[PDB]
């Protein structure tokens, strides 16, 4: 009933933090402040809907991201929860251990459990950042006042570049979804204040893109009376694709594997290189700046001082140590030339747990959350036609 | 000899040291420091390819499903030949039947013909029983232990112009006490879950427990895991759990209680090496290599090193290795769990003074986890040595031999399904993009003819002609429904939106878009600084972004420009939001809400704090 | 500024009141005053 | 794989020991009717034995009077069958407390049945998620040989909070085998014995989660394991060095009445100092009777090192030792 | 953490320069069946300068200077609650020796007694006193005198010399 609004005083505080740091640094426009401040105030009046007897209001690290979120499809903003994911693991936007370094005088009185809530506990997972998603399009509504258009052409030009395909797929799957489609445009954002239960129908708009990205490219592929895909490059292709470089996409995606503890390929660290284990410690530098018995902590440090003892990086440095992601494709499309059946479903059947797993974790949901998407997308497209 | 030690105990864990120095000023590193010095020693595999056939729990009531060791039988023992090497496994459909020559690398024979001898119960544990050295010949008789039953064969009469292995039996022991048997050793020696016993090998097969025996049950013991093994061949059984060792001469009364390991360490595998002086144990958390006493057979406890991982499935088998100056004994944890291996170096020489070197791990195969790795003896500064390995869940029992010097059965299921009636009926959509492409690779062509011409320049003054008409109804439209207090398409034209592509004038045709509208009620967003989404790096002009993108798809797309083109021209007009409410429209609602919410929720609603 | 010294390490330590008596650098909890500069007068002989 | 720093707490985990003694408590206790006839529930259970306090396993000898007549009535499936049912029947009610996993977590284990799952796969904390990445790479560039890499996993490890007493010292060589522009390793020790070495008592009343006295204690009856070990390595040092008395006062300092393993590095402080004093460059007062008091003072150090317990010295060579200088002295 | 103190120190916080004292004791019951040392703290008794126990021990002039001493540290004074308290030094009479004193005052000692007697002074090679006297009396016989806890006690000779050792009447 008290110190709820203690909690709100600095849950706008941290969001304050969240979006200066993306306006400061990732040139994010200044408009991004004021569309978010009607996302944000609405919601504080469903919480003044409630009644102050026995309030309980509902609000989670989920929810200052899926708020997030919504403000950038209105904006139509090519940046999405991979590039939110990947902007919070990597110690980016002040997500986690948000509790201890933020507001610094209006900490000592909030209570045990709700200074628990409020820092980085956990990363989202299994559509928990959907979830909230569903939740917050229905709470308040930024269906019918907004706009929620889901620019798919803003998203698939990231897809084609994840893998390094070829530019057909990114309208190949386009007419792939442009005959499965209710209205040919916008797939269609989903609201859900109606209650507390996951329906089964994966209605949210960024899942359900991913699974035309799926069955796209074994029809491309599997069914090629053309002779023009050979089985020769899908042996260049994902013996090529698994291929672990150290761009900062790259790095940035290790430290994704690292934080989901559920599925398998995330004990991938054991298959770390000379190279990797360097940066991945600079990044380290990047955690203890968000994260009487004292002056033996400071004798401690005077033995391990953080930067090598001699021979460091600092100054007389390279050429170059870490190439950029425009360079790197230079490496993979410059690798995989040759261009011009059990065994060739087979090498097809390669990609299948690869890209389907690589997306896996790009997005936080498991395996049984991508049956999901798989068997209501192609048993739907069927339907339709048959 | 060295000197700091207990009688009881003897460390040397992980890098810290030794504790021990006797000072022997003889130039000679005057020391006994119990690491001794070289430089590296990894190990690389030699891949081979040999034989083959509840999710949180596992059952300790199986050993082994594979032994395999050289062997000699009685038709060998008259006869000069010496030195037979054999396998089996179980394998089958429920595993309850049971199924050879080194060449240069251990292959089965080319006469190929494992005795597949049927049982009527699963099979739990394979061992053939080794050789104490006292006897000059090797038992030529395999173990087993089923879930019914306890069956003992004997390997008699290999042949070479058959190489054939054919068996005796013993009579297969039921469970007239019905209580699963544990573990088997020969060195019918048993030990059931909570007692052990000695039963009569036979020496007939055309037709017992002896009266001595004695029980191990630990109230408070709640695994199922034991294990039992004869002490320097001297009637005295070293009886284990995962808790305790029991020592029991059962030639006298004469029992004594050695280990306990309830507190913070516990029994996990327990490998007889081969010497019958020199015995390895495995707890978690340590490594003991636990020898016998040269004069007392009755325990020695010795050097020992701590096991750095922390796990609850743990395994371990022990190869020895034999030098001139010295024994080697590498101790390899495996797990059921991981895939992952590691390995020590015990340099056991003659005067019982040992020491360490270290410990080292290497690399697996993407399928399957380890359950079993089988040593080869091999008849007998480049360490050389050699095992077999065992997957759970991977069938393919491989080969490796050590030296100095995934399209899972979840995807076929949900895809390629095999109906001749809807065979075709996705073909018709897999040829509705052969008919669309190629529909396409000419119409995009109906623009590449045309290189910067004056229908195209035509065109984009009738392009952005039609721009300023739709947008200021609409400017109006949004003022005078501006007072709601309570969107962005640019796709309203449909003439081609696709019959011009020229992206250095487009941009051109946006700054003049931008620059007809520099009042209020429209505002824009910028198109070089939000660009950098796509690529995380500095975009610096609408000119350039395609130039990277151009040099991005020139080796896999056949005539590399119409993709290319045609796609950053759909980033423009589906990033295209141009038709924002300007800033007259937040400050009018943004405060609207807040006058909604009372004083309470008013400074709770405040920016530009801190 | 308004200091004092540390007695074993000399640390110009500068105390709040409800703070630990003790130095910063070493825990040390006998710590000596220092001067300021304060204008005082004598005679000669 | 390896094992991490972390005092990690979780409600299931705590459950289902409580879950498991319990019945543990029930079971011994049903056992205490049995073989007579013919409020944590842990630190009940553990008034019946004894932590071992210096070793993993409190190892006894077997060649004593430690012998045992051995039972030969055997506890077969008639006795162990009527034995179970009157505690679970009775164990039901806590299983309807604990949640929907540990009713099966507990009767699948009840039957043998050692669980797979490890309890540090769901800890899910983005930090202690980091604390298990990066003490997996610890080991894996020790166990590859490389220093100048793992140096900087572990100046990283020691910054997070939550890290223990354990991996501190357990890999301290990466500043000794260093050496290249490194800090030697002793002066780490130097550090270690310090402030973490207490002379506490083992209270063993207390359940020990995350503190473990085999390596990381320094109370009383047990030597710190790493304190010994900068006993044992400062000496190897001195013996490098070619002082001496500084450490030979800093054993001097302490009077370590309890154990034996202190005295003989004590003692091997003088039999180390009387060689290079048996040299003497000598193909006279002051260095005659110089060496026979370190000539006399191992043969009392080792004495008292052998009335203490189990420590088996050469008691026969390190006398033929010093009295191979006696014959340089003479 | 613990450190060394120096007697700079324990002045400027005006208590004692104390040491730990550590006594193991000793539990033997029955002739000795079970056996159990603890070594038990006792408390701080203080540290005379430049003994063994302080920490100027072997300490340089130059090191002497360097934590706050004097270059030509005297020692020999206790520290206690900050003052200077040594310990002044007696006359007693020489051990190892029977002196063979007259004095009036054994005269005060009851009715048959003399002014005559034999006082040693027996310590014990830990540096106890037992001193032992030998009066006389008038009537032929010779009395044996101590001081055990804070009393006097009087016996014949012939009680002892017989008890020491068997001798007869002429040895
Ligand atoms: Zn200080």
């Amino acid at each position: 009933h008290e110190a709820k609004l203690l909690f709100l005083k600095s849950f706008q505080f941290i969001l304050k933090r969240q979006i200066r740091w993306l306006i400061t640094e990732m040139r994010f426009p200044k408009e991004f402040e004021h569309v978010a401040k009607i996302i944000w105030l609405k919601i504080l009046k469903t919480i003044n809907d409630q009644p102050q007897e026995e309030l309980k209001l509902q609000l989670h690290m989920t929810s200052t991201i899926s708020i997030l979120y919504l403000a950038s499809t209105h904006l139509s903003l090519p940046v999405y929860t991979c590039d939110y994911i990947k902007w919070i693991c990597t110690a980016k936007m002040p997500y986690f251990q948000a509790s201890e370094i933020l507001p610094k005088s209006w900490r000592i009185q909030l209570p045990n459990y709700y200074v628990s809530i409020l820092e980085g506990s956990i990363s989202p997972f299994n559509g928990q950042l959907y979830n909230k998603i569903a939740l917050t399009c229905g709470m308040i509504h930024f269906k019918e006042f907004f706009n929620s258009e889901i620019s798919c052409q803003g998203l698939l030009l990231k897809l084609v570049m994840q893998c390094a395909l070829p530019p057909e797929f990114y309208f190949y799957t386009k007419q792939v979804i442009e005959f499965e489609e209710t209205d040919i445009r916008n797939l269609t954002l989903w609201e859900r204040t109606d209650e507390r239960h996951t329906g089964r129908v994966s209605n949210h708009a960024e899942l359900r893109v991913l699974s035309y990205f799926m069955l796209t490219i074994n029809w491309m592929l599997s069914f090629d009376r053309d002779r023009q895909y050979p089985l020769k490059w899908i042996l260049s292709l994902t013996e090529s694709l698994t291929q672990r470089t150290t761009t900062s996409e790259s790095i940035g995606r290790n430290i994704v594997k690292v934080v989901y503890p559920d599925k398998p390929t995330s004990s991938d660290y054991f298959q770390w290189s000379e190279e990797e284990t360097l940066e991945f410690l600079k990044w380290m530098e990047k955690q203890f700046l968000p994260t009487d018995q004292k002056i033996a902590r400071r004798k401690l440090y005077k033995i391990f001082p953080l930067d090598r003892e001699a021979n460091h990086d600092g100054e007389f440095n390279d050429s170059t140590h870490q190439l950029t992601f425009i360079e790197d494709l230079q490496e993979r499309y410059a690798k995989q030339t040759p261009f011009f059946p059990p065994a060739r479903k087979e090498a097809i059947g390669r990609l299948l747990t690869h890209i389907a797993s690589q997306l896996l974790v790009d997005f936080a949901i498991s395996k049984e959350q991508l049956k999901d998407c798989i068997s209501r997308i192609k048993n739907a497209c069927l339907h339709r036609m048959n | 000899l060295g000197v700091g030690v207990q009688g009881a105990s003897l460390y040397c864990p992980q890098e810290n040291y030794t504790t021990k120095k006797q000072e022997k000023p003889q130039w000679l590193r005057p020391v006994d420091d119990t690491l001794a010095e070289d430089a590296l020693d990894l190990h690389i595999v030699v891949k081979s390819l040999l034989c083959d056939t509840d999710a949180f729990f596992w059952d300790p009531t199986v050993a082994n499903r594979l032994d395999s060791q050289y062997i000699q039988t009685a038709s060998d023992l008259r006869n000069y030949r010496d030195g037979t090497e054999i396998i089996a496994y179980a394998s089958g459909k429920t595993g309850s039947v049971l199924n050879l020559t080194r060449q240069n690398t251990l292959h089965l024979n080319r006469h190929n013909n494992v005795t597949s001898i049927e049982l009527h119960s699963p099979i739990k544990s394979i061992k053939i029983p080794g050789a104490s050295e006292s006897i000059g010949r090797r038992s030529n008789l395999v173990g087993i232990i089923t879930e019914n039953s306890f069956q003992i064969f004997r390997i008699e009469s290999v042949h070479s112009r058959s190489c054939d292995v054919m068996v005796s039996s013993s009579e297969p022991l039921y469970f007239v006490e019905i209580d699963d048997l544990q573990v088997v050793d020969f060195a019918a020696i048993i030990d059931i879950k909570g007692n052990w016993s000695i039963g009569r090998i036979p020496k007939n097969f055309n037709n017992l427990i002896d009266n001595l025996h004695g029980t191990i049950f630990d109230p408070e013991e709640l695994s199922s895991w034991k294990r039992i093994e004869w002490f320097s061949h001297f009637q005295k059984i070293l009886v284990f759990d995962r808790s305790k060792m029991i020592e029991i001469d059962f030639m006298n009364n004469w029992q004594t209680e050695v280990v306990q390991a309830k507190a913070w360490s516990n029994i996990r595998d327990y490998k007889r090496i081969d010497d019958k002086n020199g015995i390895l144990l495995t707890s978690r958390e340590i490594i003991i290599v636990g020898a016998s006493e040269s004069n007392d057979p009755v325990r020695r406890i010795s050097w020992k090193h701590d096991l750095d991982p922390d796990d609850t499935t743990l395994r371990i088998t022990v190869q020895k290795v034999k030098k001139p100056d010295h024994i080697l004994l590498v101790a390899f944890v495996y797990s059921m769990r991981h895939k992952r291996i590691y390995m020590h170096v015990f340099s056991h020489r003659k005067a019982n003074l040992f020491q360490s070197l270290g410990c080292s791990t290497v690399l697996e195969i993407p399928g399957g986890t380890p359950t079993g790795i089988e040593t080869i003896l091999t008849l007998d500064f480049e360490l050389v040595v050699d095992f077999l390995v065992k997957l759970r869940n991977s069938s393919e029992v491989y080969y490796y031999a050590l030296s100095n010097t995934v399209d899972h059965p979840e995807w076929a299921s949900l895809f390629n399904n095999a109906d001749e009636r809807e065979k075709e009926s996705i073909g018709a959509l897999v040829s509705q993009i052969k008919l669309k492409e190629r529909e396409r690779i000419s119409r995009v062509q109906n623009l590449i003819e045309h290189e910067n011409s004056h229908d195209e320049d035509k065109y984009l003054q009738d392009l952005g002609y039609r721009l300023s008409i739709a947008t200021n109804e609409l400017l109006e439209s949004w003022q005078k429904t501006k007072d709601e207090s309570i969107h962005s398409k640019l796709k309203n034209l449909l003439e081609n939106s696709d019959s011009f592509a020229s992206i250095p004038e487009f941009s051109s045709l946006l700054d003049q878009f931008f620059q007809y509208y520099q009042d209020q009620d429209v505002t824009f967003i910028g198109f070089e600084k939000l660009l950098h989404l796509f690529l995380h790096e500095d975009v610096p002009g609408l000119d350039i972004f395609y130039n990277k993108l151009l040099q991005c798809w020139v080796l896999v797309s056949p005539q590399a420009e119409l993709l290319t083109k045609e796609i950053v021209k759909d980033i423009i007009w589906s990033l295209a939001r141009l038709e924002k409410p300007s800033l007259f429209e937040p400050i009018q609602n943004e405060i609207s809400r807040s006058l909604s919410g009372p004083y309470q929720d008013i400074i709770s609603s405040w920016d530009m704090d801190d | 500024t308004l200091k004092y010294i540390c007695a074993e390490c000399s640390s110009k330590l500068s105390l709040s009141r409800t703070d630990a008596v003790r130095c910063k650098d070493c825990g040390h909890r006998i710590l000596l005053k220092a001067r300021t500069k304060r204008l005082v007068q004598f005679e000669a002989r | 794989m390896f094992e991490v720093p972390i005092t990690l707490t979780n409600r299931k985990f705590a459950q289902r020991r409580k879950l498991k003694y319990q019945y543990i408590n029930y079971i011994s206790r049903r056992f205490d009717r049995i073989s007579k006839k013919s409020s944590d529930e842990e630190r009940k259970f553990w008034k019946k034995y004894e932590k071992p306090e210096k070793s993993f396993e409190i190892w006894r000898t077997v060649s004593s009077q430690n012998k045992q007549p051995i039972n030969k009535q055997k506890m077969t499936y008639h006795n162990f069958k009527k034995i179970e049912k009157i505690p679970l029947r009775k164990m039901e009610i806590p299983l309807l407390h604990c949640t929907k996993e540990n009713k099966l977590y507990f009767q699948s284990i009840s039957r043998g049945l050692e669980p797979l799952k490890t309890s540090t796969s769901e800890v899910r904390n983005y930090r202690t998620r980091h604390i298990v990445t990066l003490t997996d790479l610890l080991h894996l560039n020790v166990s590859r040989h490389n220093w100048s890499l793992a140096y900087k996993i572990f100046a990283t490890l020691i910054r997070i909070p939550g890290v223990q007493i354990k991996s501190l010292w357990g890999i301290g060589v990466e500043i000794l085998d260093n050496l290249s522009n490194s800090s030697s390793g002793l002066d780490f020790l130097q550090w270690m014995c310090q402030i973490y070495s207490s002379k506490s008592r083992f209270v063993q009343n207390i359940n020990y989660r995350s503190i473990v006295p085999p390596f990381q204690t320094g109370s009383r009856t047990h030597t710190a394991k790493f304190a010994i070990t900068y006993l044992w390595s400062s000496l190897i040092n001195c013996q490098k060095s070619m002082l001496i008395d500084k450490i030979s006062e800093w054993v001097l300092t302490p009077p370590f009445m309890e154990d034996a393993e202190v005295w003989f590095i004590y003692a091997s402080c003088h039999l180390l100092k009387a060689d290079t004093l048996s040299r003497q460059f000598v193909n006279r007062d002051i260095k005659i009777n110089q060496v026979i008091k370190h000539i006399h003072y191992v043969r009392t150090f080792l004495k008292i090192c052998l009335d203490k317990g189990g420590f088996a010295v050469p008691s026969r060579l390190i006398e033929n030792q010093l009295k191979s200088f006696e014959s340089r002295l003479y | 953490v613990e450190r060394k103190v120096y007697p700079s120190e324990s002045r400027q916080r005006l208590t004692s320069y104390r040491g730990k004292l550590l006594l193991k004791l000793k539990w033997s019951v029955n002739n000795g069946e079970e056996n159990l040392f603890e070594v038990r703290d006792c408390g701080g008794l203080p540290v005379m300068l430049q003994s063994n126990r302080c920490h100027l021990n072997k300490m340089s002039p130059y090191e002497l200077v360097q934590h706050k001493e004097e270059s030509d540290e005297i020692g020999g004074y206790f520290i206690v609650n900050g003052i200077e308290k040594l310990i002044r030094m007696l006359i007693v009479q020489r051990r190892n020796h029977p002196m063979a004193i007259i004095r009036p005052s054994f005269a005060n000692r009851g009715a048959s007694y003399s002014h005559y007697g034999i006082q040693i002074r027996s310590v014990r090679p830990d540096q106890t006193s037992q001193t032992n006297v030998l009066h006389y009396l008038n009537d032929g016989q010779v009395t044996f005198r101590f001081s055990w806890r804070k009393n006097e006690y009087l016996v014949p000779v012939v009680m002892i010399l017989k008890a020491l050792c068997h001798t007869s009447d002429r040895e």
